[PDB]
RNA sequence: GUUACGGCGGUCCAUAGCGGCAGGGAAACGCCCGGUCCCAUCCCGAACCCGGAAGCUAAGCCUGCCAGCGCCGAUGAUACUACCCAUCCGGGUGGAAAAGUAGGACACCGCCGAACA
RNA sequence: AGUUUAACUGGGGCGGUUGCCUCCUAAAAUGUAACGGAGGCGCCCAAAGGUUCCCUCAACCUGGACGGCAAUCAGGUGUUGAGUGUAAGUGCACAAGGGAGCUUGACUGCGAGACGGACAUGUCGAGCAGGGACGAAAGUCGGGACUAGUGAUCCGGCACCUCUGAGUGGAAGGGGUGUCGCUCAACGGAUAAAAGGUACCCCGGGGAUAACAGGCUGAUCUUCCCCAAGAGAUCGACGGGAUGGUUUGGCACCUCGAUGUCGGCUCGUCGCAUCCUGGGGCUGGAGCAGGUCCCAAGGGUUGGGCUGUUCGCCCAUUAAAGC
RNA sequence: UCAAACUCCGUGAUAGCUGGUUCUCCCCGAAAUGCAUUUAGGUGCAGCGUCGCAUGUUUCUUGCCGGAGGUAGAGCUACUGGAUGGCCGAUGGGCCCCACAGGGUUACUGACGUCAGCCAAACUCCGAAUGCCGGUAAGUCCAAGAGUGCGGCAGUGAGACGGCGGGGGAUAAGCUCCGUGCGUCGAGAGGGAAACAGCCCAGAUCGCCGGCUAAGGCCCCUAAGCGUGUGCUAAGUGGAAAAGGAUGUGCAGUCGCGAAGACAACUGGUCAAGUGAUUGUGCGCCGAUAAUGUAGCGGGGCUCAAGCACACCGCCGAAGCCGCGGCAGCCAACGUGUUGGCUGGGUAGGGGAGCGUCC
RNA sequence: UUUGAAGAAUGAGCCUGCGAGUCAGGGACAUGUCGCGAGGUUAACCCGGGUGGGGUAGCCGCAGCGAAAGCGAGUCUGAAUA
């Protein structure tokens, strides 16, 4: 038969979720498209991979119809 | 309100959850019995092991 | 503070849209006049830009009213389902749709600025 | 003469496959097998890269010389159904889709923090410095909407370095930085270099593992039955529901520190789905004789030609020459 | 003795293979998975055990809170595909005219659509429950003998069956391949299922001629009820099976006809109360059917139930729990070894402490 | 040996003897214990009828970074205190 080939799973998804801290640079979701877009202190990287630009809590949230991540800055102590 | 819960099932063949809330609750073999308060808390203990404990409100 | 007013923003971005009917030009918003200057057409001053204000609210715009099209949308019940009983059939505790219906809806809020006090 | 001649395989052989990317299987995080189901890749682009600015399709309707369903032109409707270099998917109309101007960031030194992971690989990344592109500026630019377009180590080649230089000065050679050379495609790559036969076979294991027999199931076989389209009591199509392990099958639980493989002879035993004999029923039974269907397993059920045969065909019989 | 003799030597050749490996007790206690592999019965790393050290509840359970899904379900003029009750309707060909230009008629072929009804692993305008990530409050806490890191020593890397969700095969297999804070066996004795690794109850430290129970049972075998009350079954159903067939019977619901005389019997007469078809139901009947011997209740036997349904009352029943006594490991308290609380099935394997033999 | 064997998978007629994790090396890692301790220790060899005494050659600690030249509580990369 012909069938037989594949390719390797990608380990895409979310990686954090709400109420998470994180700190700068860390990243959020592993997506392929624009699934998700880049919120506030959310930057988008070559392969489209969302990322925390500031430390803080991950917040997701629609902003005019798009599902998009954000980054609350948590109280300092 | 307080409430006595006593074991009346064994742990074999049980789920690691079920098993987790009987050692939650305080006992360890078959009629044993525990006298815990009325809450939200207990109330989901007995929930998720009904069928291995008899409730009794004291 | 007020006006059928002009902008700049919002909201899990239509409950807001579209359509229909009836209105207006105070300052503004426009349409409008022309290509002399900056600038422009893969050709075209149509557009972009510039210089003006003779004319006009017919349009844009916004005001009022229409559920018409779209849109939003319960409760209940059911499907489904976690756990547990049950020799199958099915049952108990909990969670609980989509669709449909009742209904809502012809947007609401913020900051400036015009004209008036 | 010394050796090599891969693995997967519902037992083997022919065949196909081996790395990377996309979807389903996959059970709403991730991951998840099959010789399971669908496809693609081993590139391409000097612009299809960077930046600044501008634009919005496809389809339909109407009207236009050739011109037509369909070329180019005009008006209207048209919120995404077009297109995105290339599979599929996730995206993109705010455009990542179409056009133009300048340009080379398809940079150098780096890199907080992370994702993914047996390890080796792999992936993202703000920000800092140098020197630039575009832009009035804010700013963006460390190739391309994203995810494939690839090969470790060893060994060797080339360019540069304020490295080393076997007594000394050199040089040779070595070293660092940048980079080149592998369908090593069996794609974590046993050698730089490798095909076959054995029924002349040998050894050690394995029922992981099969061959004959069983244990299970039933594609197939057979014994029936269900409705009745019909032909005309008897046959019953088209469809449908059951037994059996008497057929070939499927699985490999059973044995490879041995379970003889077909027929025949000798000797059995059992079932009844009855060939004869026994008892009935209806006859499309006049009688004879049959058809056909019930009950019935006591006994009986031939000898030869051909073939190793079972099977089969034939020759003579017989009450009958059963399965 | 011959597809390369025999002897000695290299030599104690080499075998990812087969077999074997010898005293005791105490504590803990797996795996049959992932990746790679001249790899598949081997091995390396990881996963899971044990010992030591360090760290403390960081592990786990339950409640609440913050999150992302595209499964089940559902839906579809919300898309893409297959469709339909497939309707007209294209498109082509024949037929009729005969021109062959032009044409029309279908048993013609008959596009898409759509009033409406459908379907979908590779469809989605929707969309759960569980599960997963984080936060938070408690629980357990003289214990889970929990997590995490580092080091010493490993074994394992052929799993099996049962329950749920799927693929392959003919949804056939006691077939095969995956998922499952699913279970058990493996490595688990005891009780039950006649016997019965994987099913049900329950996890064995030792002793007792004590008690209470679980599953399963209580006529006799065989411990405990030929138990009580209300009903059903005639089939030994119970104590195996389908399509289908069938005046069995209990209950309930309807309707038709009927004292103007109902049905049967003998449109009109005699006669004398029910007489007809269903509807769902609880048990029953044929279907039913192979070859050693009853053989499809474990046996005897049982309807005078010892069968079934529903209520009720007892008892039997294990190494489970309790009672009394002995021992051991861990920890705690106070002490200068007592007491107390938990724990003590176990293969591979890890650690600790000992018996016996000889010099 | 196995997923699983009371056996219809393996082996064993019986008894008594015999029969399987050992040794070497200043080897390597870990962990006990003893001596000395910023030091510890000798090898060959020499002298003792011994198991005792001597023997500093070496070895391991005592500074690291860098390919190396080299610098050094710093060092490498780098134009850079970046």
């Amino acid at each position: 038969s012909r069938n037989g080939r594949d390719s390797a799973a990608q380990r895409l998804g979310v990686k954090r979720f709400g109420g998470q801290v994180v700190k700068a640079g860390e990243i959020l979701v592993r997506q392929r498209g624009t699934h998700f877009h880049p919120g506030v202190n959310v930057g988008r990287g070559g392969d489209d991979t969302l990322f925390a630009l500031a430390p803080g809590a991950v917040e997701f949230g629609a902003k005019r119809g798009r599902k998009t991540v954000n980054i609350v800055p948590v109280a300092r102590p | 309100a307080e409430l006595k819960i006593t074991q009346v099932r064994s742990t074999i063949g049980a789920r690691w959850k079920q098993r987790e809330s009987l050692r939650t609750l305080g006992l360890k073999k078959i009629r044993q019995s525990v006298v815990r308060e009325d809450n939200a808390q207990t109330r989901g203990l007995i929930n998720t092991v009904h069928h291995l404990v008899e409730v009794e409100e004291v």
